[PDB]
RNA sequence: CAAAUAUUCAAAUGAGAACUUUGAAGGCCGAAGAGGAGAAAGGUUCCAUGUGAACGGCACUUGCACAUGGGUAAGCCGAUCCUAAGGGACGGGGUAACCCCGGCAGAUAGCGCACGCGCCCCGAAAGGGAAUCGGGUUAAGAUUUCCCGAGCCGGGAUGUGGCGGUUGACGGCGACGUUAGGAAGUCCGGAGACGCCGGCGGGGGCCUCGGGAAGAGUUAUCUUUUCUGCUUAACGGCCUGCCAACCCUGGAAACGGUUCAGCCGGAGGUAGGGUCCAGUGGCCGGAAGAGCACCGGGUGUCCGGUGCGCCCCCGGCGGCCCAUGAAAAUCCGGAGGACCGCCGUUCACGCCCGGUCGUACUCAUAACCGCAUCAGGUCUCCAAGGUGAACAGCCUCUGGCCAAUGGAACAAUGUAGGCAAGGGAAGUCGGCAAAACGGAUCCGUAACUUCGGGAAAAGGAUUGGCUCUGAGGACCGACUCAGAACUGGUACGGACAAGGGGAAUCCGACUGUUUAAUUAAAACAAAGCAUUGCGAUGGUCCUCGCGGAUGCUGACGCA
RNA sequence: GAAAGAUGGUGAACUAUGCCUGAGCGGGGCGAAGCCAGAGGCUCUGGUGGAGGCUCGAAGCGAUACUGACGUGCAAAU
């Protein structure tokens, strides 16, 4: 809702940070074998149980 | 005129048997009756709730009978207990 | 016809909760709270209202709100009992104490 | 926001050292004296031409004069 | 609709008590007589003890418009 | 089986009783020097109406017999009793209704109600509307006295038990029909969680004793012993008779 | 309070008053409007940020 | 891929347009909305720009997708403070320990000015409650946070002026009035602070009728016409003073006063004269300088009428209860008068300060839950014109929408909706389904009955349009109701809306309740009737134990 | 490869019931007490008034019938 406790607020910023494309440097180093982010989520799917 | 038997009864229509009706009759009626005031002497005594009385000009508030101000036994009462404190004395 | 919305973030239709309409210089109708109706003083002997004070709430009666003049009624328990109330308890106070006297001369 | 009746009591207002400023405000009808102080406002109607000219130039020399 | 047409059986459809309630009728008389009498008894056109009995006669049913009403108090008048 | 409903009340969980609006207890004041030796006075300032309770109650004002204060009283109201009136307790007080006696102040025959079993109980016995205990007779030895509750049993009592004098208000309320479900649901709404009951012939056998059957029929004798277990001891208990004779 | 303290050790500025969020990012972020006679452009080009 | 009526034309953009954008047209939601805003829940979905694929069950140039950035400002709005049902918990008690017990009273852990007094916390963004208004502003905020202007509250210091000393002010017969106008421990009252139902009255907003002026629409004919707008906040001062309540004079039967209803009066009416109370009332300030509408800086922002109208609030009566419908914080007043003099001052003006966290957006036929962009489910506020009894149905204005893959054709069988000569239940287990009835006005209405009903029983007649007529009022007006003439292809509650009726048997008295997702019933409950136990060292019941529920109870009670 | 048995834990966001504190329910029909008047000598007549776990019905709440549609549904109950 609107009325938000400061933890859910802090809570809800930091997984705004971790839903974002990895950068693409990340690939080019030596013995890298990350592709996708393999964490993303999407609000209207995966909710996050708060 | 309106009714030739029920009266305060009639708003219960043809429920509840005709005896419980005039059975309750009475008490309808004298629980929604003017009582004469002793204080200040008028009809102005109703009923607030079961048991307590209030007149409404001079105010006073007495603890009386359930559906009627004076019960039968109050009146008993008071003259036992008039008569022991006299015949204490 | 210029429907309205609440202000706040209250959305139920309680008593706390009681708006009025206004036209504003802007030329529309806006919703403006307003104050619980609240008694006034009243007379515990007698029951009725307390003349000479306005029906505020709690908190508008205090000193730094309400000038002297409609806080008090100028009489001994001013705000508290009502004329008829006083005069009672004057007239009570003189004679019953005057049976004391007869009482102890007796 | 408070109305002043009399004209020497404005006068004194306008003399208050928290008083600001006065504003002129003409209307079709009277002539409003307006001086900002720390806490109100105060307003002035003078319904004479040269009463209105007379306060004009009867102010204190210090306050800050405008012209609305 | 003021001159009276649209205004027949074929258009009613509430009762005539849901169209003008009897209470409002009533109202409307009791208003409108006792104030009639209350102008009478000042200016002394009748006494206290004809206005007390009209009074009385008019909660009763007894006069159904103001026209009825002049007539009776002029027709008591007319004793003497 | 499964626990039944007489046995469910005990918990107190949904059948506590419902006290939300009630306007406190009513009693006697704590018995005291002046009580015990002399008279106090008080003024009765109000009869109010007490949710779950049929008689009213009256609020009576004393004065502090050392504090600068004032007392309030608040105990089950005798008939007759009204705003305004000065009220008496103690040794001394005379015999009128309203006035709060010990019990040897009270002759043989006098009406009595809100009686103490103890001295200084603030009143165990005849307090429900229309009801009263009356004197029978006195001992002076043992300092007893012998009193008829309402529902007929003789009680010896302490002498020093304080009694109000007079019969309790509001009396004749049972003899109205209630005429109606709603009516009774409105009577216990706040009392308690008790008043639709449903028959235990109605039940199945893992809820009552008197569950199941192709008949509603209890099936052994619904007279039940007086050393039967909960959940057992349903029906009419430890009864010397049955019938209506 | 601290906020309008630092700013005026900082650089010898004074506000008049201070209006902070929190940011759906999580940071925290201030607005400080300074006095009048304070100029808050000539502020921005001794910082740096115009 | 078929529920929720529906699209069409021209243009633009683009590789590509049934689906994007603009304009025009035709329609729908119809203000208890498909409109405008909130509480839960979500968490960036909000705004901008851009576009490889995937996804948006057809498509897309497009987005609730994806990528990169941006966005939530408070002394006054909330939380926060208080307590509710309730929860935790010191000591103590129990318990192998985990842990279970709060009234069982334990030197209760402290409060004012040595002296005096002495009967824990948590729990509500719908309860209680310090204080804000109008106008403007963004791509995205502010339905009171930013800007402009104008106030208020709380706290803290400090003057200047005033006010009092018959030490602690005046006036009034009085109700009471005046911006000020002593005081400690102690004590007392009020406000906060309360249900449901029914009339009546008042205020605000809206609707509605008229006049004036401004602009727009129609204009073969008619139309002094149709449409739109013509505004005024908190806060301060003065006035007014409803309905009740109160005061002074006076003394009432030939009783009077009085409401829609009540009801009131020697315990003092009617009457005369006053006090107070509230207002969302009037005027002025705020404030025309704003906003709006026009004309090219300028003009204007005005005058009336009406009401069983609608929504909100208030007032004052009446009714109802074996039902009587929170508490605390907080604030005000009062009784008393110890103590005190150049010291008192609740007065005006003046000075300083005001923390933390929330604030975007959706709130639903796509932002919540139902594995989904699911015809389901999910708490609220506002709410126009016509018809009409009416928030019924049907049509319309504001606002919002044409999103539900599209095109061609009309086979069988379906699904949904109709009609059908003559007969009229012969159909079928069974009139299942359908049809018939239906509004209003007048007439008329049986058996039976617990005398209240049955009853809208049954059974008949009428209803449009037009031109009039009569009656019912206030200090010029509004609806209602009766009557008449004329008149139409006998049609007229012209759509919509809207009982089928009667004669009996069984069961259940009735109203209520129930097997969420096959049984709504004759089952359950119920009032009434009857029985049983119990006087507290008690009955009934819970608990391992300690202890506890009934019980804030006492036989008109509990079980 | 059971249907079961046991030990120790988690749920009243559905539903059941008690409690506290809020919110909500057009317009009509019938017409009980109380009250007024008239006539008669308490009765009859006309009004007034607005009761009721009364009635037709809007919102809301529910779910009787078609044993309708659907029955790899829009939906594990629409
Ligand atoms: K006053
Ligand atoms: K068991
Ligand atoms: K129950
Ligand atoms: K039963
Ligand atoms: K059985
Ligand atoms: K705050
Ligand atoms: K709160
Ligand atoms: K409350
Ligand atoms: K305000
Ligand atoms: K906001
Ligand atoms: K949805
Ligand atoms: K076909
Ligand atoms: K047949
Ligand atoms: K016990
Ligand atoms: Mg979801
Ligand atoms: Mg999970
Ligand atoms: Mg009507
Ligand atoms: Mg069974
Ligand atoms: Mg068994
Ligand atoms: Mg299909
Ligand atoms: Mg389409
Ligand atoms: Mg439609
Ligand atoms: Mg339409
Ligand atoms: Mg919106
Ligand atoms: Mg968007
Ligand atoms: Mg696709
Ligand atoms: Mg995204
Ligand atoms: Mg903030
Ligand atoms: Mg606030
Ligand atoms: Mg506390
Ligand atoms: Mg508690
Ligand atoms: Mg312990
Ligand atoms: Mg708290
Ligand atoms: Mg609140
Ligand atoms: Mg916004
Ligand atoms: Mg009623
Ligand atoms: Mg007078
Ligand atoms: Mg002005
Ligand atoms: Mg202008
Ligand atoms: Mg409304
Ligand atoms: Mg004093
Ligand atoms: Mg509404
Ligand atoms: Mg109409
Ligand atoms: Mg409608
Ligand atoms: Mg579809
Ligand atoms: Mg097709
Ligand atoms: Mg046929
Ligand atoms: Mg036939
Ligand atoms: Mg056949
Ligand atoms: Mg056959
Ligand atoms: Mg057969
Ligand atoms: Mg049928
Ligand atoms: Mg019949
Ligand atoms: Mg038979
Ligand atoms: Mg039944
Ligand atoms: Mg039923
Ligand atoms: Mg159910
Ligand atoms: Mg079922
Ligand atoms: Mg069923
Ligand atoms: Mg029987
Ligand atoms: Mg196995
Ligand atoms: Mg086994
Ligand atoms: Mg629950
Ligand atoms: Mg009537
Ligand atoms: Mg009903
Ligand atoms: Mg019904
Ligand atoms: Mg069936
Ligand atoms: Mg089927
Ligand atoms: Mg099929």
């Amino acid at each position: 809702p609107s009325h938000k406790t400061f933890r859910i607020k802090q809570k809800l910023a930091k997984k705004q940070r971790q839903n974002r494309p990895i950068p693409y440097w990340i690939r080019m180093r030596t013995d890298n074998t990350i592709r996708y982010n393999a964490k993303r989520r999407h609000w209207r799917r995966t909710k996050l149980g708060f | 005129k309106r009714t030739k038997k029920a009266g305060i009864v009639g708003k219960y229509g043809t429920r509840y048997g005709a005896s419980l009706r005039k059975q309750i009759k009475k008490m309808e009626v004298s629980q929604h009756s003017k009582y004469f005031c002793e204080f200040c002497g008028k009809f102005a005594v109703k009923r607030k709730a079961v048991g307590i009385w209030g007149c409404k000009d001079c105010g006073k508030v007495k603890a009386g009978g359930a559906y009627t101000m004076n019960t039968a036994s109050a009146v008993t009462v008071r003259s036992t207990i008039r008569r022991l404190r006299e015949q204490t004395e | 016809v210029q429907r309205l919305t609440y202000r706040k973030r209250h959305s139920y239709a309680t008593k706390s909760n009681q708006t009025r309409v206004v036209k504003t210089p802007g030329g529309k109708l806006v919703y403006q709270y307003t104050k619980k109706r609240a008694s006034g003083p009243k007379c515990p002997v007698t029951g009725k209202k307390i003349q000479g004070i306005p029906h505020l709430r709690p908190t508008e009666y205090k000193r730094s709100r309400l000038s002297r003049n409609r806080r008090t009624v100028n009489r001994p328990y001013g705000g508290v009992l009502s004329g008829p109330a006083v005069r009672e308890r004057i007239i009570r106070a003189f004679l019953v104490e005057e049976q004391k006297i007869v009482k102890k001369v007796l | 926001p408070k109305q002043i009746h009399e004209i020497k009591d404005f006068l004194l207002t306008a003399r208050r050292k928290d008083a600001r400023s006065v504003r002129i405000k003409r209307t079709k009808d009277a002539v409003k004296f307006k001086v900002r102080c720390s806490r109100y406002l105060y307003t002035l109607c003078v319904h004479d031409t040269d009463k209105a000219n007379k306060l004009k130039q009867s102010l204190p020399p210090g306050l800050n004069v405008q012209e609305v | 609709k003021q001159k009276g047409r649209h205004s027949g059986y074929g258009k009613r459809r509430g009762t005539r008590e849901a169209r003008l309630p009897t209470k409002i009728l009533w109202m409307r008389r009791m208003r409108v007589l006792r104030r009639l009498l209350r102008k009478y008894r000042e200016a002394k056109k009748i006494d206290k003890h004809m206005y007390h009995d009209m009074y009385l006669k008019v909660k009763g049913n007894m006069f159904k418009n103001k026209r009825v009403l002049m007539e009776s108090i002029h027709k008591s008048k007319a004793e003497k | 089986g499964r626990v039944i409903r007489a046995q469910r009340k005990g918990a107190g969980s949904v059948f506590k009783s419902h006290t939300h609006h009630r306007k406190g207890p009513a009693r006697f004041r704590s018995l005291d020097f002046g009580e015990r030796n002399g008279y106090l006075k008080g003024v009765v300032t109000d009869v109010i109406h007490d949710p779950g309770r049929g008689a009213p109650l009256a609020k009576v004002t004393f004065r502090h017999p050392f504090r600068y204060k004032h007392q309030k009283e608040l105990f089950v109201a005798a008939e007759g009793m009204y705003t305004g009136q000065f009220v008496y307790c103690g040794r001394r007080a005379t015999l009128s209704v309203g006035n709060v006696l010990p019990l040897r102040s009270v002759p043989e025959g006098g009406v009595i109600c809100n009686v103490e079993h103890h001295v200084g109980d603030r009143g165990v016995f005849a307090r429900a509307s229309g009801d009263y205990a009356i004197v029978i007779s006195h001992n002076p030895d043992n300092g007893t006295s012998r009193i008829k509750l309402p529902s007929g049993a003789k009680k010896i009592v302490p002498s020093s038990c304080r009694a109000m004098i007079g019969q309790v208000a509001g009396g004749g309320r049972t003899e109205k029909p209630m005429l109606k479900a709603g009516n009774a649901y409105h009577k216990y709404r706040v009392k308690r969680n008790s008043w639709p009951k449903v028959r235990g012939v109605a039940m199945n056998p893992v809820e009552h004793p008197h569950g199941g059957g192709n008949h509603q029929h209890i099936g052994h004798a619904s007279t039940v012993r007086r050393d039967a277990p909960p959940g057992q001891k349903v029906g009419l208990i430890a009864a010397r008779r049955t019938g209506r004779l | 309070k601290k906020i309008k303290a630092a700013v005026k050790k900082m650089y010898d500025i004074q506000a008049k008053k201070v209006n902070t969020l929190i940011r759906p990012d999580g940071k925290k972020k201030a607005y400080v409007k300074l006095t009048p006679d304070y100029d808050a452009l000539d502020v921005a080009n001794k910082i740096g940020i115009i």
